[PDB]
């Protein structure tokens, strides 16, 4: 959690399950063959105050 | 070969009497050459249209339609009554529909508190669904094209010209009048060499 | 090849708009407001009206200076577009002086 | 048709809508892009001509 | 919330019901001070002020 | 000479040399929006009754000012005024400065154009950091408006070349 | 063995609790409450009312 | 005694990774997939969402 550094915001989860062309390394690979995970949730405003 | 004569043709009448003898063409011996199109009931939709629209901009949109080219109008009743049609014989249903709409339409409960079918029923759109909407607010011009380039011309009025309108839905759904002249029951021709209409074109 | 218009015609930079109060109508809708401001303020003309009735005038004339209406911005933006693009299809062409 | 006919390559839909599997909130009125995505592509068409 | 970017919607709240009557410098003419708070829903909008 | 009552003497006499011209810098624009007592880019106008400061005439930069005068809000007299702009110009220098690091750029071009509406902007409160990438001279002045086709528009409008 | 949390936390010293006004939320409440009424004392908003 | 083609051809082989990006048609659909992320990924594009 940050409170108002804008530098350390994250913005993405990804997970990887495969290899791309001949890379073997995962440290070399994981940048480029991974998925993004994440979804928002709504709440009430008038109910939690 | 279209060619407009300036009096009302019938596809039976027309033939029945000697339209071309009475404006003094010569006898083509057998009749197999020619062919009447109808117009009566593309008469009395000019009569509607001209009850809502002007009579020029009607006349001049109905002159670019091509009388060689076959194209209807698919009339559907409002969105509710739509979805309730949709509910029921869920077999209807197009693969354009949303596939959360789908689901909860298979539902086969009541679905009037569920509150996520109704903020759907809120989001949809009968746009979304059909492309080619007339939506009672389409130029005449743009219906004349429409039913130009394509076959079947989706439609939520009745108040068109052009050609012949067909049901999408049993007439329970449909609260409009009963304009059983131009409108055929929900369930569902080549040209000679010369074509005989009334009104003439510039397609 | 031109039109005259009788306010300012300033071209719009996008295509998605919202709500602005940088126009000429808007500030003479301003301008017209605080004079009646100025006016009911007056020290000749106040001591013939209740405290309630100031009160109530002076807010009802911010209601109307700060109404979100979009037609000063309209105005300024894309009806001289509109009248650019029907004039050419005129049955009598435009006819102006300055 | 003739080529059709000869080639081992066939074309199976589902692959598609299995590997989306994805759905959005309830209350989210925007369309899920997977919703919308699988709207656009429709699936159940089987006419590849 | 969780939102990181909850900070700055509660900034803009303010700022939205207070146009033409108090005015403050954004970055562009898209994201202006009639903007919907809501609108403001990744680090890189922001605004400088 | 006479001509419709405005006498006229009987000599002539003109100027012979021009002066050279020199560009305009970073380090010139941010000694400008330092406003040091010796050198404003301003210069009072005094009654001549009265011996009192009544007007004020504008050099560059500060020659961006073309909306109403209520919308900067400016305080009445000239001391108050002078004040109220070396606190406003000081903090659009370190924006800009931000931007622009002076061990990079200090011998750069900067556009005149892009400076006069910046300030304009920054004073009348207005979106201003679209124009920030514009202000070092890439090629030409003229060229470099007539490129960026969409900007405030209410001070560059292109009209083809 | 680590847990966040995006509101400070102080764990309490006795078994018996009591109304206490010393907290981030409390003081959030109070802030917001007084900025309120600089708005309606402000000479710019109070003549209207 | 040729026969002209639009595109690359290469010498068959059943055991050829499904991810190479060696192939021109693979690359593509990488590339296209690359630059929408650049597109939606600051929401500069799309507000109103």
């Amino acid at each position: 959690y940050v409170r108002l550094d804008r530098d350390r915001v994250p913005t993405m989860v990804g997970v990887t399950r495969q290899s791309r062309d001949t890379i073997t390394q995962p440290a070399l690979s994981l940048s480029t063959t991974n998925t993004t995970v994440g979804v928002p949730l709504a709440l009430d405003a008038r109910a939690i105050t | 070969a279209y060619i407009a004569v300036p009096a009302v043709v019938d596809s039976r009448s027309s033939e029945a009497i000697g339209l071309l003898e009475s404006f003094g063409v010569d006898a083509g011996a057998d009749a197999n050459d020619v062919s009447y199109q109808d117009h009566d009931y593309v008469l009395d939709q000019l009569q509607y249209m001209l009850d809502g629209y002007e009579a020029g901009d009607v006349i001049d949109a109905l002159v670019h339609k091509n009388w060689l080219h076959h194209s209807v109008y698919c009339l559907l009743p409002p969105k509710s009554q739509l979805l309730e049609y949709w509910k029921s014989n869920p077999s209807a249903i197009p693969d354009n529909v949303d596939r959360r709409l789908r689901k909860r339409l298979m539902l086969k409960k009541d679905l009037r508190k569920d509150d996520e079918y109704n903020q759907l029923a809120r989001a949809f759109k009968i746009s979304d669904v059909y492309a080619p909407l007339i939506s009672s607010t389409t130029s005449p011009m743009t219906m004349i094209q429409n039913l130009n380039q394509g076959e079947i011309v989706y439609t939520t009025t009745d108040r068109v010209i052009g050609a012949r309108i067909l049901l999408y839905a049993p007439r329970k759904y449909y609260a409009s009048t009963l304009s059983f002249t131009m409108t055929k029951c929900i369930i569902p021709v080549p040209h000679s060499r010369f074509n005989v209409g009334t009104f003439p074109s510039i397609a | 090849e031109v039109l005259l218009l009788p306010i300012d015609h300033q071209p719009a930079n996008v295509t998605t708009p919202t709500l602005d109060f940088t126009n000429e109508l808007t500030n003479w809708r301003a301008r017209v407001c605080e004079l009646m401001k100025n006016l009911v303020d007056n020290q000749r003309y106040q001591p013939g009206w209740t405290q309630s009735l100031v009160s109530s005038m002076r807010g009802t004339l911010d209601k109307l200076k700060l109404i979100k209406s979009m037609t000063p911005m309209y105005l300024q933006q894309l009806a001289p577009v509109e009248l650019a693009v029907i004039a050419p299809m005129l049955p009598f062409p435009p006819f102006q002086v300055p | 048709v003739l080529l059709q006919r000869i080639s081992p390559l066939q074309i199976d839909p589902t692959i598609i809508s299995n590997t989306m599997s994805t759905v959005s909130e309830s209350t989210t009125q925007t369309l899920s892009p997977a919703s919308s995505i699988l709207g656009k592509l429709r699936p159940s068409n089987s006419d590849f001509s | 919330t969780t939102d990181p970017c909850a900070p700055v919607k509660a900034f803009m709240t303010l700022a939205n019901m207070m146009v033409g009557f108090e005015t403050i410098p954004m970055d562009n003419q898209i994201y202006t001070q009639s903007r919907r708070a809501s609108a403001f829903s990744t680090p890189h909008t922001w605004p400088r002020c | 000479a006479n001509v419709w009552g405005v006498r006229l003497a009987d000599s002539l006499s003109s100027p012979t040399i021009e002066t050279r011209t020199r560009q305009y810098t970073l380090h010139d624009l941010c000694s400008d929006l330092d406003a040091n007592p010796g050198r404003e880019p301003w210069k009072p106008l005094r009654n001549q009754r009265t011996n009192n400061i009544v007007a004020v005439q504008l050099f560059r930069p500060l020659q961006g000012l073309v909306l109403d005068t209520q919308l900067y809000g400016f305080p009445g007299a000239f001391d108050d005024w002078e004040r109220f702009m070396r606190e406003k110009l000081r903090v659009l220098k370190y924006e800009v400065l931000r931007i622009y690091p002076i061990s990079n750029y200090s011998n750069e071009h900067v556009n005149v154009f892009v400076a006069n509406a910046l300030v304009g902007a920054f004073l009348s409160n207005q979106a201003f950091y679209d124009l920030l990438p514009l202000l070092i001279i890439n090629d030409t002045m003229i060229g470099d408006l007539l490129g960026t086709g969409a900007s405030l528009s209410q001070f560059f409008q292109s009209h083809g070349d």
